[PDB]
Parts: C-alpha cells; structure tokens; sequence
C-alpha cells in the first residue's frame, strides 16, 4: 500500500481484500432500454428460481450504452461480510526507533 | 417532366405500364422478449418504392423513353410520376383559399376549409402539402362543420410554417432511378426491344 500508514487501517482493508477475494464469481447478460442509468458500482439484488439465487448480491463491474438502447452489463458477487473487520489489538509494542548516523558523547 | 404515359402520349400506348408494384419502406431496429412482449424503435425515414415493369417496345416508343432518361441523366433532376389508381377528383375547390394554422406537426393535420371544399377525402387517398414534394396517406378523417382534421402516415416530415396549402388533385411522386446505373436494352432480331424495367425510390 503506497499511500496508506495506520498500521491498523491498512490491516483493516486488507482484511477487506482478503474476503473479496474468495467471492470470485462474475456473470454477464443484457438489459433491455428501460433499465437505462445504471453505471458500475451499482447494487443488484439477482432472482433466479432454477439456479436457487434468491437476492443474490452482486456490484455492477462494466456497462455498455448502444444508440438502440440495448445494454450489456456484467456482474461480480460480494457478499455482505466484506465489508465487515474483526477486531485487532494494540500494536504499539514495535515502534522501533530507527537512529543512526549518531555519535555517542563521553 | 413527367414520366411519358398514354395520357401524354397516347399514341405511343405499349408505355403503359404492364403491372406496378408500390412498397413501403419503414426501416425499423425490433427484438422479440423472452416474457413475450415485442419492442421496437424507429428512426431513418419511410420512403416508397416503386417497380414497373415494360412489354416489348418498338423502336419509336423506345427513343422517346431513351430521349426522356437520358436528360434526366444528364441533368440529374428528377423523375415526376403519375400513378392512375388514384385518379379520382372526389375533393375540388379553391384549394388556395384554406387556412393552415403554423405550429401543427406530428401526425394530425386540423384545416379551416371555410365552407369552401365540395367533397370529402376517403381513407386511402393520397394526400400532399403545396411547398413540400412528400407523398402522404391518408388513414383517417373528421369534420366539425368547416373544420377539418385528418390523420395521416407517414409523420410529417416538417413543421408547418403557415404558408402550407392541401393538395388533393394530381399528386406526382419525385424520385429517382437507382437501377440507373447498369441500364441498358437488349435488341432482338425482330426489331423490337426487350427486357426493360425500372426500380424507382422517392427523393425529396
């Protein structure tokens, strides 16, 4: 992480990675006109009798405009806990001090 | 700069046409749902087609449509057409006495006649507008006294400025010969031409 130095923040969203990652499905369709104004990072809930899905969740990931009106979308899973960090604890113990280029006195 | 016909040449008969074909064209993007529903969008203009078809021409007649065609090619004008099934007079008058409000569009036309037509239109008939060259079809008609109002297809292709006047008699298509480009007339030894026929697309 470049641009990230609270040590607990940074363990927090990489709890947050971690828990995506195991959510690796994607799934692509098309929309008919009437669903226009989507874009990407909108939330779907997907019903499905045959596969089970039942308010499956997922985050809209590409879209795709056409002048008939047509879109294709594409999907990718999440769930809910995600989101969610566990607790920690106080990391405070290892500040190590980095001196050098010092000369002791007398 | 008519088409030649037996009505302006009634001598020359074998160019009446053997049989015509009138197409509309209503380029149109459709799909068909899985719940059963139909859904389509339009854009592009209608535009009729026309086909005719000629019998075997003698030498005469065929210099005259040759004299006729090639003019139009190298003047690249356009080729006015008559189409007789229409030819009824069932609405006459002082058409240029009407009165079109400015600011109608879209596809219902309201008209004050001011008592002046005889007659009434009939769904089927062709319907034209004096300052615009486009050919309409009337589907529906109305009155309220000197009122008029009349449904028409296709949309109209322009708003109106005011200065429009209906246009009930005579109407001649525009158009123009996209078969042009490779035309051309087989001679058989009996002196007589063959083979000659003509795809036409109005233009505006």
């Amino acid at each position: 992480f470049a641009n990230i130095t609270n040590y607990y923040t940074a363990r927090s969203f990489a709890d947050r990675e971690l828990k995506k990652s195991r959510y690796s499905r994607t799934l692509s369709f098309s929309l008919p006109y009437q669903f226009i104004g989507i874009e990407p990072n909108d939330a779907i809930a997907f019903t499905y009798d045959r596969y089970g899905w039942d308010r499956k969740y997922f985050l809209v990931d590409e879209v795709e405009n056409s002048r008939e009106g047509k879109i294709n979308v594409t999907l990718q899973e999440y769930g809910e806990d995600v989101f969610i960090n566990s607790g920690q604890v106080d990391n405070s113990g290892n500040d190590i001090p980095d001196i050098s280029n010092n000369v002791l006195p007398p | 700069m008519r088409l030649p016909d037996p009505y302006t040449n009634p001598e020359l008969s074998g160019l009446g046409f053997e049989s015509v074909n009138l197409i509309d064209n209503d380029p149109v993007i459709r799909d068909e749902l899985p719940n059963g529903k139909v859904n389509e969008v339009k854009v592009s203009a209608q535009y009729w087609g026309i086909n005719i078809s000629y019998p075997e021409l003698f030498p005469d007649e065929y210099s005259v449509l040759d004299a006729f065609i090639l003019e139009y090619k190298r003047t690249g004008g356009y080729i006015d057409v008559i189409l007789p099934q229409y030819e009824a007079f069932r609405v006459r008058g002082n058409t240029n006495l009407v009165n079109i409000p400015a600011g109608q569009k879209g596809s219902n036309i309201t008209m004050d006649t001011q008592g002046v037509l005889t007659g009434i239109p009939k769904p089927g008939d062709l319907f034209k507008l004096s300052n615009h060259p486009k050919v309409y079809k009337i589907t529906s008609f109305n009155r309220s006294g000197n009122s008029w109002s009349i449904n028409v297809y296709p949309d109209l292709f322009i708003t109106t400025t005011g200065a429009e006047k209906p246009v009930f008699n005579g109407i001649l298509f525009r158009t123009k010969l996209m078969n042009g480009d490779a035309f051309g007339s087989t001679l058989n030894n009996n002196g007589t031409y063959s083979g000659i026929s003509l795809n036409l697309r109005e233009s505006l």
